[PDB]
């Protein structure tokens, strides 16, 4: 009866998918604002070995 | 129902600006406001005058 | 259980009420039983003195003056029976009184906790439901054309008929529900 | 593990027990019973838990913020430098609040500890809190809800101009 | 912020495409989950706000309000289930969509970084509220109440829009960060005085101010339960948030301009609580109580001191919860007896004890029994006012006394005395209603344990 | 001679309390047990000076273990 | 020292256990009140230990267990002040609560919600302990409001009685008026001394100004039912007698006196506040005793006695003798709670009869209650070497031997006379004489709970005064030498009051009727303070609310000003514009006028 | 007897005697016992003020 | 204190027998004070007061005046106290 | 004046049709599942779990960090004899007075 269950209760996937999409879009926005990733006068450090970004 | 309606709804339709209504409204509406303004303004001005004169004690008044 | 009041209090009734109030306030003042008995017999003699006044105007004026005397001489803190209005225990158990209709909203498990009583209650409900129509008819018939001029309600005229408007008086909550 | 210099405590002088009556002291036996019934099981439980913690010891570190140019040297409408200076000033505000808290804690402890001689034997802590309170009030009070490093600088300048006028 | 916004948007298609039976269930589940997601925002760096992106940011002020909104939506759904049962499926879905749109607009208001976006959405909140009041109200006065609410708010807001555009032209940006960092002081000029009035009056209308509060009693009495819940809990606090944000621009002129509004609020709290003493309608009593508490918040904001702001935030959250619960309690009795007159229903404690307990706790919070967050906020406001002027304590204490009096008077009249004999439709309280009251109460008592969450950024 | 005592229905409110308590405890008891286990065994970290040449992770600035876990996982 | 903190905190935390278990099944069962009583008894037994430690070495401590929140430079933390006052009052309060609950099991047996009653009792006890053991003003305020709310709930225990609801509302009203001054004190201390902890407040405020102390005075007057705020206490007798005996007789009412005592180091500095406390205490003593003299309800008489004793404590504070006031609180708890329990026994025996006029000849009918009440009255009147002697006699001796307002001292002596007088009244009217109760005699005190509960407080009234006075460290320089009449003044005045009261009560037997004197009316009507003060201000406030605030402003004038006038103007303009004429000739002329005007104005 | 038409807004409502509900005889069976009021009876404008739990005007001995 | 119907009757008759003006021998449950006995109105008031003092509950005057019979007093007391046996 | 249906009687109590109504709907199944959804996702999930999550939320407010910095500064300044709190928030030299 799985077809019946999914056919009439698929709406429960929209909102959790919405949360995942929100996380993805927020990470994309974070990508956009990477100008001063490590160029501050406070948290500016030399990249530790095997690191390319401080994710800031 | 009549009591509630008379206490709430019927008041304004059966109101007429009259010298008693107008005078009592003026008094009990704005007079207290001006009285408190006078009291608090005088108090605040006195405090500011004392502060400017350096004649007020706030030795440990560090949390405002 | 209170009787329907009358439009006015007859002069005799007013005199009786004043006598009762005066005796009670005297008892409040005369704490000890012997002194109370002495002054109560004195008061009874005082009433008997003008018991047979023929002039109604004179009797009315005497009533008025006696009421003034009562008000001056009333005890500041008269004795009140504990369950009487103004008494210490007046309406104490009122919150415990619960109307009968609350029963109909019981969950079936609770109603099964006491089956037999609820069978009896169903019998009473049937009785009331059957008697209502006849009660209404009787009230219409006995009511004067202008309308009920007194709060008094007629008794049951015929066998098999319950007193009109009997349900709440009969099923009023117990004085001490607990 | 608190530093004694940061949280001073006067040395403890506890009078020795000098009984003068034959009657047994109930407090002594009650304290021994409390020891045996409560303190020993509690000490054993803490011994066990400390052993478990020592089995897996890991360290957390206290962050260090390098000093940054103040609002005084930050240029106008220079939002980057103003931001750095403002956050630094906010951190300094928090640190000053904590210092005031430490002094107040000393004051309270000294009031309680001295007992009936609080008025005399806590005078030094009272003077310390007096100085700290005056400094904190002068630095931060009256800035308002929207306190900012610029407003504190403005307050400092107003104070210094008043001082020059007093110097005449 | 999209972690909250996008699921909230997706609530609409889910509600529209859900089966007729499952609309309430699905809405409640996912709104509660959205609130659980929103709980993450409470973690705020002390020095700086959480700047998620250019458009959206959060601070220790916005986060409690967002959490309140996200928590409030499922509560509104539970409350509004009962009286909307007879409605057709399309109408119920429309009601739910109005609620969801309101939550979305409120979230975007509290998180917006730009004052013009804040204004756009803060005025956008009117449309769902107006539709709710004027379409699902149960009295003929709903139309008049909606007109009053809409026109008061718009008359306040339009000058705010003009002033915000003028600020954009002068300073160059309406982003709150830039405004805070630059924030040049105002001068005491008639032009600046009127700019101050334009900025302040919209929020002073939203926060019911004495003389501008007439819309609130009509709206709250005439609205359905859910609409009353949002109006009491969040829509008033919209004004408080706006005033706290906007006070940065008007730094010096606030001292001169506060006295009219300060005195109006200080006297109006006493007046409104005295009105509460003599109200004949339970919803009206709660509305005037809200007016008094909001007047306290107005005083705290106008004083512009750290303790005042912390107390203002705490009072906003605590009052939102208390007023929402009180409206729910009144709505239950209204559904049972179909009248809002206080005297009609009496002695309900014997009939409904657990509801009586809920009423007791709600009133105790309303009268600010410690250590309730209500008392924390009120006490902080009182201490700030005392520093502002020692004479304020007289008015503040009088207001506290009258609040206690009217709260316990409502409790005594509704829940004590002999039961009204003729009323026979009182029935055992449903698990939904008790659940709603508990969902109101438990967060409020819990927030006392960790008060730093609702003490605002200045903490 | 027991006389009946009229009282409102109690099945619904008692059931409400039972369901509320059950659903609160359903996660509270696992939560309480987990909190106790973490505090007893994992314990709270010890304050140590930063070793020279080391840049600690952000979660390493927080004492309590659960606080560290939340900081590392969600922030 | 290490056991001290643990024991003291456990004493409070144990009391909470029945509250937590109230969710469990024990609440449903009949075992809940017995569990509550046993919990209180174990708490008392534990509280005895720190009391012994303090007696041995004065091991006072402060415990800041939990840090609630730090507000910038102010730290608020859950702190308990386990000093002499707390460490002594906790055992006394616990012992009294134990006896009261044991009595209540017998007195409240018929009540359906006995479990709710016992739970409310434990809630009040917890709140009072919070009040006593508080090192922050905020924690003390938590206890203050908790005690107030619990009194509100317990007084209106019978929700049916409108009178009970009125009494509860009145108590809330007066106590909130006191809380105004309390909030003033809290705000002043926060703004000036930057702390709510008693320790920092004491440290900084070397010479405390007047305003915070006057606020503390107001809060104390509210809680201790001082004059101007007194009527709530006599009205509180509307509640069940155990509630009266516990809270509104011996424990809750001493909250204000205890608050003043806690702030004694600040109280010493300011002379004016001491004078005001002295005058208020003297007024309370005199007025409440005079009211009690003519009261005919036993509960009212004992309640006015409580108020007079509270006034005596306030006087003692005014004479700047705080520790003596604390001692008097400790003794008053014992003997007054016992007196109220005896009153409750009399009431229950006589089927809910509280009027002394309907009670008579109970000396032999109720031997044990009679012995207990005689002992309690003797202790109350200052019989030597009883509990009252160690407190009240020292109080009077210190009052006489000190710089004092003359009228205050005179009123205190007269009040002691009147205390003897009303003790004579209750004993004479109730136990002595011939029976006046209704025919059916149901007297039966042979209940183990009642007997044992009264037994414990009897033993306390007899010996606790000596025991405590001997054990406590000396805290006041004694008034060693004094004139003989000065020493014996307390006994002389008490005996004079006894003699005059006995003669006047004997005169009642004489078969002579006289109409009431004006002074009798003044005393019986409680000084007319209830009659006018509960009517004129209430009427004026409620009428002002409805007539001005509800109507003349909100529904009339504000509406006329902003909404209605603007709506009317727009309506009139709409009527003008929509003239509904539409004649080409008419509006085309307007075009000509507009063209001409435009040419002129805009060139 | 309607209230005097002075613009207060009472209008048609009658000026019932200012008797507190305490004064009304308790013994009589009232439709609303706690309020001592019968159904259909005109309700005093300030009845809420003159409830038994609030401002009382009952005659005093003095 | 069950206060059964027979107990109420016995106590009412007891009070009436203790009343000097009423002769005990002719006193009966149906003996109307006004007609069968020689009592007047004031005697009715006094006996009502005596009954209300004996049973400790106050009889309202409107109900009090209409008793006129010892059995009426008994059944009225039963109604007030909810005595069904 | 109009042909309108009689006002519906007070909405039928959900107790009548299903005594264990729970409210939330007419059909008992949706009643039970609505109450289960409400109770679980509010009390069990949001209230309990979120209360723990807030309780153990990382101190990003830097309260402990502020205390540690205060301790270090107090120790150093007391050791070196420097005043505990300098009166000037910013160094006087960098400021250029008019």
């Amino acid at each position: 009866n799985v077809l019946q269950i999914v056919r009439d209760h698929w709406v429960h996937i929209l909102v959790p998918v919405g949360f995942v999409f929100g996380c993805y879009l927020d990470r994309r926005s974070d990508e956009k604002l990477t100008a001063f990733r490590n160029k501050s006068l406070l948290f500016k450090r030399e990249l530790r070995p095997n690191e390319e970004v401080t994710w800031k | 129902i009549r009591w509630t309606y008379a206490r709430s709804a019927n008041i304004y339709p059966n109101f007429r600006p009259t010298p008693k209504t107008s005078l009592l409204g003026a008094l009990f509406g704005i007079g207290p406001l001006f009285f408190w303004y006078y009291v608090f303004k005088t108090d605040r001005d006195k405090k500011e005058k004392l502060i400017q004169e350096g004649k007020l004690d706030q030795t440990f008044n560090i949390s405002y | 259980a209170f009787s329907a009041p009358a439009a006015y209090l007859t002069h005799q009734q007013k005199v009786l009420r004043l006598y009762k109030r005066a005796l009670r306030h005297l008892e409040s003042w005369c704490v000890h039983r012997d002194k109370y008995r002495y002054f109560a017999c004195l008061m009874r003699a005082r009433f008997d003195e003008h018991k047979n006044e023929k002039d109604m105007v004179k009797a009315t004026q005497l009533l008025r003056q006696a009421e003034e005397e009562f008000w001056y001489g009333q005890h500041p803190q008269p004795y009140i029976f504990p369950e009487s209005p103004g008494g210490t225990s007046y309406e104490r158990y009122e919150c415990y009184k619960v109307p009968e209709w609350c029963l109909d909203d019981w969950h079936p498990s609770e109603k099964a906790m006491y089956p037999d009583y609820f069978a009896k209650r169903e019998q009473w409900k049937r009785l009331r439901r059957e008697s209502w129509e006849r009660e209404v008819k009787q009230l219409q018939e006995e009511t004067p054309p202008g309308g009920p001029r007194t709060e008094a309600l007629p008794p049951a005229r015929k066998e098999g008929d319950l007193p009109p408007l009997w349900w709440h008086i009969v099923t009023r909550p117990r004085e001490r529900p607990m | 593990s608190w530093d004694k210099d940061v949280y001073p405590e006067p040395p403890r002088r506890t009078p020795a027990p000098a009984p003068q009556t034959s009657l047994p002291n109930p407090v002594t036996y009650l304290t021994k019973i409390f020891d045996l019934l409560v303190d020993r099981p509690v000490t054993l439980a803490r011994e066990f838990i400390e052993q478990q913690h020592a089995k897996n010891r890991y360290y957390y570190y206290h962050r260090e913020f390098r000093r940054v140019p103040d609002i005084t040297e930050c240029e106008e409408k220079d939002i980057l430098c103003m931001f750095e200076a403002e956050m630094q000033w906010r951190r300094d505000y928090k640190v000053d609040q904590e210092i005031v808290n430490i002094i107040q804690e000393r004051l309270k402890a000294c009031q309680q500890r001295e007992g009936e001689s609080y008025r005399q034997n806590c005078a030094k802590e009272l003077e310390q809190f007096t100085q700290v309170s005056k400094a904190f009030q002068d630095r931060y009070s009256d800035l308002g809800a929207h306190y900012s490093a610029r407003k504190c600088l403005a307050k400092q300048k107003q104070r210094m101009l008043a001082e020059r006028k007093a110097a005449k | 912020m999209l972690k909250i916004i996008i699921p909230t948007t997706m609530l609409l298609p889910m509600t529209w495409m859900s089966k007729h039976n499952m609309i309430w269930i699905n809405a409640t589940v996912h709104s509660l989950l959205i609130s659980l997601i929103s709980l993450s925002l409470l973690n705020q760096l002390g020095e700086n706000s959480l700047n998620f992106s250019l458009t959206f940011f959060s601070d220790s002020l916005s986060a409690p309000l967002l959490v309140l909104t996200t928590w409030l939506l499922p509560l509104m759904l539970m409350a509004s289930q009962s009286h909307l049962s007879k409605e057709t499926t399309t109408r119920k879905k429309l009601y739910i969509t109005m609620l969801i749109l309101l939550q979305l607009f409120l979230i975007m208001t509290f998180t917006a970084t730009e004052l013009i976006l804040f204004y756009i959405l803060f005025e956008a909140t009117l449309v769902p509220t107006l539709i709710i009041i004027t379409r699902w109200g149960n009295q003929t006065e709903r139309l008049n109440a909606g007109l009053y609410f809409l026109f008061y708010t718009l008359a306040g807001s339009l000058p705010l829009l003009v002033a915000l555009v003028y600020i954009q032209n002068t300073t160059g940006s309406l982003n709150f960060l830039i405004i805070h960092y630059w924030s040049h002081p105002l001068s005491n000029s008639w032009s600046n005085i009127f700019m101050w009035l334009a900025c302040i009056m919209a929020f002073m209308v939203k926060m019911p101010l004495y003389g501008l509060h007439l819309w609130l009693p009509k709206a709250h009495v005439e609205a359905p339960i859910a609409g009353s819940m949002v109006l009491a809990a969040v829509l008033l606090k919209l004004g408080g948030y706006g005033m706290m944000r906007i006070t940065t621009i008007l730094n010096p002129l606030t001292n001169y301009m506060a006295y009219p509004f300060l005195m109006l609020s200080m006297w109006g709290m006493i007046m409104t609580s005295s009105i509460c003493l003599r109200q004949t309608d339970l919803k009206s009593l709660i509305a005037y109580s809200s007016v008094s508490h909001m007047a306290l918040v107005i005083v705290a904001i106008m004083i512009q001191t750290p303790w005042s702001f912390m107390g203002a935030t705490a009072l906003m959250i605590a009052h939102g919860l208390t007023s929402s619960m009180l409206f729910c309690l009144a709505n239950t009795n209204y559904e049972r007896v179909h009248s809002r007159t206080m005297i009609l229903a009496r002695g309900l404690q014997t009939l409904l004890p657990l509801m009586a307990t809920w009423w007791l706790m709600a009133s105790l919070t309303n009268l600010a029994l410690p250590p309730s967050i209500n008392l924390i906020g009120e006490l902080f406001i009182i201490t700030a006012s005392f520093s502002w002027s020692n004479i304020t304590i007289i008015l503040m204490g009088m207001n506290m006394m009258i609040t206690a009096l009217y709260s316990l008077y409502m409790l005594i009249t509704t829940q004590r005395g002999k039961y009204t004999h003729h009323i026979n439709n009182i029935k055992a309280s449903f698990t939904r209603e008790n659940a709603l009251m508990a969902l109101h109460i438990l967060p409020l008592l819990l927030l006392t344990l960790n008060p730093k969450m609702i003490l605002g950024p200045l903490y | 001679k027991r006389l009946f005592i009229i009282k409102p229905s109690g099945f619904y409110d008692r059931r409400f309390l039972k369901l509320m308590r059950f659903y609160i405890l359903l996660t509270g008891i696992p939560v309480a047990i987990g909190i106790t286990l973490v505090n007893v065994f994992i314990g709270e970290a010890e304050l140590a000076d930063i070793p020279e040449g080391y840049v600690p992770e952000h979660w390493e600035y927080f004492k309590h273990p659960i606080s560290r876990w939340i900081a590392r996982t969600f922030y | 020292m290490n056991p001290f903190a643990s024991l003291t905190l456990t004493t409070l935390i144990i009391l909470t256990i029945p509250i937590m278990m109230s969710n469990s099944n024990i609440y449903k069962t009949n075992l809940y009140p017995n569990y509550v009583k046993t919990t209180v008894s174990y708490a008392f037994t534990l509280s005895l230990v720190p009391l012994l430690m303090f007696m041995h070495t004065g091991q006072e401590m402060i415990i800041s267990n939990w840090h609630w929140m730090t507000l910038q430079t102010v730290e608020l933390s859950l702190s308990f002040k386990m000093d002499y006052f707390s460490v002594m009052f906790i055992p006394v309060a616990l012992f009294v609560t134990w006896s009261i609950m044991e009595f209540s099991m017998w007195y409240m047996h018929s009540d359906p919600f006995i479990n709710r009653f016992f739970k409310y009792l434990v809630l009040f006890l917890i709140t009072m302990m919070i009040l006593v053991t508080a090192n922050n003003l905020f924690q003390l305020f938590i206890g203050w409001e908790g005690v107030g709310i619990m009194s509100f709930l317990l007084i209106g225990w019978w929700h049916g009685r409108t009178d009970a609801n009125t009494a509860a509302l009145q108590a809330i009203l007066y106590n909130r008026i006191g809380d105004i001054g309390f909030v003033l004190s809290m705000a002043w201390f926060l703004t000036h001394s930057n702390a709510w902890d008693l320790q920092q407040i004491f440290m900084l405020n070397n010479e405390c100004p007047n305003m915070p102390l006057i606020g503390l005075l107001l809060a104390a007057a509210g809680k201790s039912a001082q004059f101007g705020l007194h009527p709530w206490l006599p009205s509180a007798m509307e509640g069940p007698t155990p509630v009266s005996a516990l809270l509104h007789s011996s424990t809750m009412v001493v909250a204000g006196v205890f608050l003043l005592i806690r702030f004694y180091p600040l109280m010493e500095t300011n002379k004016l506040v001491q004078t005001m406390t002295l005058c208020l205490g003297a007024i309370t003593t005199l007025f409440t005793a005079l009211c009690a003299i003519t009261q005919n309800d036993i509960k009212k008489i004992v309640a006015f006695s409580t108020s007079s004793q509270l006034g005596l404590m306030m006087v003692t504070i005014g004479i700047n003798q705080p520790h003596l006031a604390f001692l008097h609180i400790c003794m008053h708890a014992f003997f007054k709670a016992m007196l109220f329990m005896c009153s409750g026994s009399i009431i229950h025996s006589l089927n809910d009869e509280q009027d002394i006029r309907k009670m008579g000849g109970l000396y032999k009918a109720m031997p044990f209650t009679t012995t207990a009440l005689i002992i309690g009255s003797l202790a109350l009147t200052g019989m030597p070497y009883l509990t009252g002697f160690y407190s009240k006699d020292l109080i009077i001796e210190a009052v006489n031997m000190s710089y004092t307002n003359a009228w205050a001292l005179l009123m205190t002596l007269i009040a002691t006379s009147l205390t003897a007088a009303y003790s004579t009244r209750i004993i004479f009217f109730a136990f002595l004489g011939k029976p006046r109760f209704p025919p059916l005699v149901l007297i039966n005190e042979n209940n183990p709970l009642l007997i044992n509960s009264i037994k414990r407080l009897l033993i306390g009234s007899i010996f606790a005064g000596f025991i405590i006075s001997n054990n406590i460290p000396p805290m006041t320089v004694p008034n060693t030498t004094m004139p003989l009449y000065m020493k014996m003044t307390a006994l002389i005045v008490t005996i004079m009051g006894f003699m005059l009261a006995l003669e006047l009560n004997n005169t009642t037997y004489y078969l002579k009727f006289k109409y009431p004197s004006q002074t009798y009316k003044f005393s019986n009507m409680l000084g007319y303070y209830p009659s006018i003060m509960h009517r004129l201000p209430t009427y004026h406030n409620l009428s002002m609310s409805q007539k001005s605030a509800s109507s003349l402003l909100d529904l009339i004038w504000l509406e006329t000003i902003l909404p209605k006038t603007t709506s009317f103007i727009q309506m009139k303009m709409s009527i003008m514009v929509s003239n509904q004429k539409g004649l080409i000739k008419l509006y085309f002329l307007s075009f000509l006028i507009t063209i001409m005007i435009s040419m002129t104005l805009f060139n | 007897e309607p209230y005097p038409d002075d613009g207060m807004g009472y209008g048609d409502y009658p000026k019932l005697p200012d008797r507190s509900q305490q004064e009304r005889d308790p013994w009589y069976d009232w439709d609303h016992p706690d309020l001592r009021l019968n159904w259909g009876e005109p309700i005093h404008w300030d009845l809420d003020m003159y409830i038994r739990n609030r401002v009382d005007t009952s005659p005093t001995p003095v | 204190p069950p206060l059964t119907l027979e107990a109420i009757k016995d106590r009412v008759l007891y009070v009436l027998k203790l009343y000097d003006k009423i002769d005990p021998e002719k006193l009966s449950v149906n003996s109307h004070f006004m007609k069968d006995l020689g009592l007047d109105s004031l005697d009715q008031v006094e006996i009502i007061m005596a009954m209300e003092d004996e049973f400790g509950f106050e009889i309202p005057d409107i109900d009090a005046e209409k008793l006129m019979c010892p059995q009426e007093i008994v059944d009225y007391i039963a109604d007030k106290k909810d005595v069904y046996e | 004046i109009r042909l309108q249906e009689d006002p519906d009687p007070e909405d039928e109590n959900l107790y009548e049709k299903n005594p264990d109504s729970h409210g939330y709907d007419k059909d008992p199944i949706v009643d039970l599942w609505n109450m289960r959804v409400v109770f679980f996702f509010g009390f069990s999930i949001v209230l309990v779990l979120g209360s723990t999550f807030v309780a153990y939320l990382p101190d990003y407010r830097m309260q402990e960090w502020a205390r540690r910095e205060a301790e270090r500064l107090v120790k150093y300044r007391e050791a070196n004899g420097l005043p505990l709190m300098e009166s000037n928030c910013f160094d006087p030299n960098k400021i250029q007075l008019p």
